[PDB]
């Protein structure tokens, strides 16, 4: 049940809430009081999806789908057949995760270090919370939510998407893709690189990150460091997800035609705007 | 058909990668024990991976992993509770024990050294062409405790040449002798350092240096456990 | 207000570092550039030297070749105006032979011709600067893990315009040089094959892409938790296990009932990240040539 060294980090205290009522573990999992928050929010959300799984006539994976109120019921409440599961799902939802976020904080006391992971993963929460509540209360419908069901979201975000033509030209949803492009990309290098250097030719004795530094400067004429790769990598991390929220919020709110349009401003500048020749003239 | 084919291999490699990710993960404090030190009943379904070595840089030796795990130090503490599961209570001085936040492992009593055997980290004193090229220079200035009072000020700062990065802080105590602040747990301003984890009548319990022109990789663990523990410990 | 080690609140130098010597021929490798305070807030404030040798200059070259073919295309349709060069950037493209010509060389330059020379620039660009990937890792006596990693981003690259065009039977059915143009052509090329999120493959693409998205806000975090334990320095904690390794491991074992070791997590690293494109190639290779409807396939997987 404990790591050869993991006894003499089992102390007492860090709990944010309930003192020591629920400081302790569970086999690995440490229970604090959002532990047993987030069990309760669980158990709850898994519930009312399987009671949706029957008033809808299927047991199958592929085909069960919560669906969130029709656009007709606006922000109001609805009945639980026609989009009420699916409020109570989202709340319950979002209990888990804030919780599951708390829980980490408390782990991060106890074990005395920085609070950098619940701080990146609040970002992924966000992202979530701009879906299914921040971009529907803009727009004044829950009905604009995605559905919870393996395929049927898809369908959503492939029928959202084509609603303001080819998505691919939504600007915020270019930088968005750079950086999960890039994150990608960086990914890539930093675990060959540790690895190259762990792992030397057959036979020869363990680079050093002196070597790490030497191999990219040869190759690409600079080297970030190994503090600055993991600052870099949160970085890029954090960005793509805040770029992609960044410009779901933006559309259907302030925007609302098709992106490929919004590019006139560009070519339409008093300047060129009338020159002739080129694509767009 | 072909794709079903190509989509079918592909899970079954997949399941290969995974296993061999997992027991890649496991050459480090496996197998589990049980809160006393005992081998734990069952170890999961996963085995032990096959041992590998590491060839050491600088005739430091070999390393082979998995193998022999223990604390090569005493830990005082004790059971709270008649089962598994519970917390264990310091039952001494957290700090001076180093226990829970601020436990430190055994690591090798040498100096890390660069890419040409050299130590890795100096005090700047002693680094030739080494000097602060940008943001406050700490070096004069006072260090103050969690609880707002002055214990020390800084006198140099220990620095990684071949990354030319700051590591610690060198600071004087009132009793003319110095101690090492990790660079990660200060907050260097205008006028002053602050040390959060850390109050004034506990700079003289952070662990003190053998050489003081170098640190090994054990010191460097007992110094960052013992403030980073001061997070709970020195609380109120 | 505690410190988060985002950016450091203190710079320093020393002298300019030539860096490690070993089987490296010394003669190729230019001098140090100057220092940047503005990169050394964030990592390493040094520039330069770097190594270019024969394939360096090689794959350097045609890779300016491949660059300047597209851009005098450009030049080309804009009618040598730069006004109009600027206004639609965006929208010029250097698209492939027609299908008439098929896999033909036989191309006219404004039919084509143009796009075969750039695609050969661009071939001899990469696969020169995927050797020099390898040799200078052999030089320094490191893995090839980094030859290895980046061959497999080369096989998507591979197959979206080389190998599957050729299967396909046409250079029509490569990829256009163009910003908007391969927007346009990556949205029809699914229309084209019956959607492609009904492509198991793109889906596994994808989970992988959300996945290394994860691994490095996890990662990096991670270790920037346990950086004030001097949790960084990677290598020495996987030779010797200190207590960043150790309370690195036990906050993900708390968590989620698993943890991995400073080594094991750039493992999980590496190949999380290699899949994006692995898994991707295959499904791009089998669009059109062997699947020519995936809604029709997923019906009835055959
Ligand atoms: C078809 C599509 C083709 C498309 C081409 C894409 C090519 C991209 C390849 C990317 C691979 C990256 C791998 C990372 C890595 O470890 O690199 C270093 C690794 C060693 O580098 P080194 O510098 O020589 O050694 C340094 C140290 O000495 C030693 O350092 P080390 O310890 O780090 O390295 C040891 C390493 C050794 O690594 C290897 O040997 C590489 C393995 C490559 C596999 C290629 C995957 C192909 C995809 C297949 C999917 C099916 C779809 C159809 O161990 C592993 O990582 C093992 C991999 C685990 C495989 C699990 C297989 C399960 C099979 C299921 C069996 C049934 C189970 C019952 C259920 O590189 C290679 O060995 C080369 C691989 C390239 C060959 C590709 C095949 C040719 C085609
Ligand atoms: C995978 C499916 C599609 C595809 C789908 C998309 C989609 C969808 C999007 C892009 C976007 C981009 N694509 Mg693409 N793209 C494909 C294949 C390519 C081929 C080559 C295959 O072999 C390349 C080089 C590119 C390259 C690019 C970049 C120009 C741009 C993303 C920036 C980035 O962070 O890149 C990662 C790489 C790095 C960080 C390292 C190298 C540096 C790069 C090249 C810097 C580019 C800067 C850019 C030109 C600046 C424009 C602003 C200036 C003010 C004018 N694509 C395939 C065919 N591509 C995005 C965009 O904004 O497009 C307009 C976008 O939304
Ligand atoms: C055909 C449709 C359109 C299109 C329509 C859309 C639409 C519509 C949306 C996107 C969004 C995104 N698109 Mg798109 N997109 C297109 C084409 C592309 C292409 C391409 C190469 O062609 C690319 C790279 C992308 C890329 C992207 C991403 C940048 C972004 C999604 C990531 C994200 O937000 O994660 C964020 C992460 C989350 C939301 C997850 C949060 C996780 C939560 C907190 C935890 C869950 C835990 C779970 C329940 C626990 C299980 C426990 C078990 C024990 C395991 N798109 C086409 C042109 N795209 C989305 C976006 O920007 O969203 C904000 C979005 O809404
Ligand atoms: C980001 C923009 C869109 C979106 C666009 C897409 C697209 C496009 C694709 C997916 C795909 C997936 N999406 Mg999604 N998805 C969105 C929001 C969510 C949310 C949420 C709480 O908001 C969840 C749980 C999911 C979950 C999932 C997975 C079922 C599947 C991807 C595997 C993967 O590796 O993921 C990355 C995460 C990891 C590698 C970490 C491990 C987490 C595991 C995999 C989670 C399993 C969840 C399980 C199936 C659901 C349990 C729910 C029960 C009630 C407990 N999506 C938003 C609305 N999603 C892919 C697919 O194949 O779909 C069929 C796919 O192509
Ligand atoms: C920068 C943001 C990136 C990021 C970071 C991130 N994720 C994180 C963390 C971090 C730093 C964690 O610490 C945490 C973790 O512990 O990981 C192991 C986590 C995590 N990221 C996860 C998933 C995840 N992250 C994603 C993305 C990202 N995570 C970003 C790329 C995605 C995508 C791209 O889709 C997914 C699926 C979880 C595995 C894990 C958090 C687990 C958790 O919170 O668990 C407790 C919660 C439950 C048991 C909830 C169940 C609730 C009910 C059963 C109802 C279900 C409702 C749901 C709407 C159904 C959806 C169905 C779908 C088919 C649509
Ligand atoms: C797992 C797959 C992921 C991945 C991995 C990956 N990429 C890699 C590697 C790896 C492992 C490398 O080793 C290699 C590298 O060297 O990285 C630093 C690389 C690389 N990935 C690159 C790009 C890239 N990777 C991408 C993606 C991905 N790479 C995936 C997410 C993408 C996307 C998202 O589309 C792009 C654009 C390259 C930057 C680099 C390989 C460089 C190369 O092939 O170069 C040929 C050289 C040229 C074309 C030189 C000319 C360049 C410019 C056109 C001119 C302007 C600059 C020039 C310096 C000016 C000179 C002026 C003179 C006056 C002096
Ligand atoms: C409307 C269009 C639909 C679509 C299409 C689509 N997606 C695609 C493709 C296509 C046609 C791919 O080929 C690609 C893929 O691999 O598919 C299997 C992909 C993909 N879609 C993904 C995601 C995705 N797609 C989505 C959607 C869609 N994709 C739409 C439904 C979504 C959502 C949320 O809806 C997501 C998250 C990725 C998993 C994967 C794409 C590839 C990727 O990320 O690649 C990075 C790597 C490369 C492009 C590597 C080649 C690298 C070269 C060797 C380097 C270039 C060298 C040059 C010298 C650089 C010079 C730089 C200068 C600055 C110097
Ligand atoms: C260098 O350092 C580092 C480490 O260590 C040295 C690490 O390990 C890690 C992270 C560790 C890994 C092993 C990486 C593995 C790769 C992934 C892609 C992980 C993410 C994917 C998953 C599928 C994880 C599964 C997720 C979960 C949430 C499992 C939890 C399962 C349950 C059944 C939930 C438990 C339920 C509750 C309610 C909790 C409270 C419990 C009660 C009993 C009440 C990182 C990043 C790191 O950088
Ligand atoms: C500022 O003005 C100047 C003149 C200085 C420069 C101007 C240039 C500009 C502005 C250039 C802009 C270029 C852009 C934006 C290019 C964008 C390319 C993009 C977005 C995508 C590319 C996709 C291409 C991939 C899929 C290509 C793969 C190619 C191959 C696999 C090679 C195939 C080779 C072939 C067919 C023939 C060679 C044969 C053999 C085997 C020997
Ligand atoms: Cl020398
Ligand atoms: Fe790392």
């Amino acid at each position: 049940a404990l790591l050869s060294f993991e006894r003499k980090y089992r102390v007492p205290g860090g709990t944010l809430v309930g003192g020591n009522l629920f400081d302790f573990w569970v086999g690995p999992f440490y229970v604090g009081f959002f532990g047993v928050a987030t069990f309760f929010f669980a158990a709850l959300g898994i519930i009312l999806i399987a009671w949706s799984a029957v008033l809808q006539g299927t047991w199958n994976p592929q085909l069960i789908s919560v669906y969130p109120p029709a656009l007709e019921y606006g922000l109001g409440g609805a009945p639980l057949a026609k989009g009420g599961l699916w409020q109570i799902i989202t709340i319950c939802a979002t209990g888990a995760f804030v919780s599951w976020a708390l829980r980490e904080v408390e782990i991060c006391r106890k074990l005395g270090i920085g609070y950098h992971i619940p701080f990146a993963f609040a970002f992924a929460i966000l992202a979530y919370l701009t879906l299914v509540l921040f971009r529907p209360v803009m727009m004044g419908a829950w009905g604009y939510a995605f559905p919870y069901g393996i395929w049927t979201h898809l369908d959503w975000v492939s029928n959202t998407g084509y609603t303001y033509g080819n998505f691919h030209y939504n600007p915020a949803h270019m930088i968005a893709i750079s950086f999960f492009f890039t994150n990608a990309l960086a990914l890539a290098l930093h675990g060959a690189l540790v690895l190259s250097a762990a792992n030397p030719e057959k036979g020869k004795e363990m680079r050093t990150p002196d070597h790490e530094d030497t191999f990219f400067r040869d190759l690409v004429g600079y080297s970030i460091g190994t503090l600055g790769i993991h600052r870099l990598g949160l970085l890029l991390s954090l960005s793509a997800v805040f770029f992609s929220a960044l410009c779901m919020i933006i559309t259907g709110t302030i925007w609302f035609d098709q992106w490929v349009d919004w590019w006139q401003w560009w070519v339409k500048l008093p300047w060129w705007a009338n020159i002739p020749g080129g694509i767009n003239g | 058909d072909l794709a079903s084919l190509a989509i079918y291999s592909f899970w079954i490699f997949l399941a290969g990668l995974i296993y061999y990710l997992q027991t890649e993960n496991m050459r480090e404090g496996y197998p589990l024990e049980n809160e006393d030190g005992t081998p734990a009943a069952n170890q999961g379904p996963f085995p032990l991976p096959k041992p590998k070595t590491f060839i050491l840089p600088h005739g430091r030796g070999t390393l082979t992993v998995p193998g022999p795990e223990s604390e090569d130090r005493p830990i005082a503490l004790a059971r709270t509770a008649v089962s598994e599961g519970f917390p264990h209570a310091p039952t001494g001085d957290p700090m001076k024990d180093g226990v829970g936040p601020a436990s430190w492992v055994a690591r090798r009593d040498l100096p890390e050294l660069d890419g040409h055997g050299h130590n890795k980290i100096k005090p700047m004193k002693a680094a030739a062409g080494f000097h602060v090229s940008a943001g406050k220079n700490p070096i004069g200035l006072p260090v103050r405790g969690c609880d707002l009072e002055i214990a020390g000020k800084v006198v140099d700062i220990w620095v990684d040449i071949p990354e030319q990065m700051a590591r610690f802080l060198e600071v004087e105590l009132k009793d003319g002798s110095t101690r090492l602040l990790p660079m990660q747990m200060v907050k260097v301003q205008s006028n002053r350092v602050h040390v959060n984890a850390l109050s004034s009548d506990l700079f003289a319990g952070i662990p003190t240096i053998k050489s003081p022109t170098e640190v090994t990789l054990l010191e460097e663990d007992k110094i960052c456990g013992y403030v980073a523990g001061g997070l709970m410990y020195a609380a109120p | 207000a505690e410190y988060q080690n985002i950016f450091s609140q203190v710079q320093v130098r020393g002298p300019a570092d030539l860096g490690m010597t070993e089987d490296v021929n010394l003669a190729n490798r230019s001098g140090v550039g100057p220092f940047s305070t503005l990169l050394g807030w964030f990592g390493n404030a040094q520039l330069g030297p770097i190594y270019l040798g024969s394939l360096g200059v090689l794959s350097l070259f045609s890779g300016l070749m491949w660059f300047f073919t597209i851009g005098i295309w450009f030049w080309y349709q804009a009618g040598w105006n730069p006004a109009v060069f600027l206004r639609d950037l965006f929208f010029f493209s250097l698209e492939p032979p027609a299908p008439e010509y098929g896999l033909s060389f036989a191309a006219p330059l404004k039919e084509g011709g143009l796009w075969l020379i750039a695609s050969f620039f661009m071939f001899v660009a990469v696969w020169s600067w995927w050797g020099r990937t390898y040799l200078r890792a052999q030089a320094l006596g490191m893995g090839k893990h980094t030859a290895w990693a980046f061959l497999s981003a080369i096989w998507l690259w591979m197959v979206l315009g080389f190998i599957r065009p050729i299967l396909m039977g046409s250079w029509s059915e490569a990829v256009p040089y163009g910003i908007f143009s391969h927007l346009d052509w990556t949205n029809n090329f699914s229309l084209v094959h019956g959607n492609l999120f009904y492509n198991p493959f793109l889906g596994l693409s994808i989970a992988f892409l959300y996945g290394s998205a994860l691994l490095f806000a996890m990662h990096g975090a991670t270790i920037l938790a346990v950086s004030r334990f001097g949790g960084e320095r990677e290598l020495e904690q996987i030779a010797d296990r200190g207590t960043a390794a150790e309370r690195a491991a036990l906050f993900w074992r708390w968590t989620m009932g698993f943890n991995a070791t400073m080594e094991g997590i750039h493992r999980w690293a590496i190949w999380m990240a290699v899949l994006v494109t692995l898994t991707g190639g295959i499904g791009i290779l089998l669009s059109g040539t062997v699947v020519d409807n995936w809604y029709v396939w997923g019906q009835n997987h055959g």
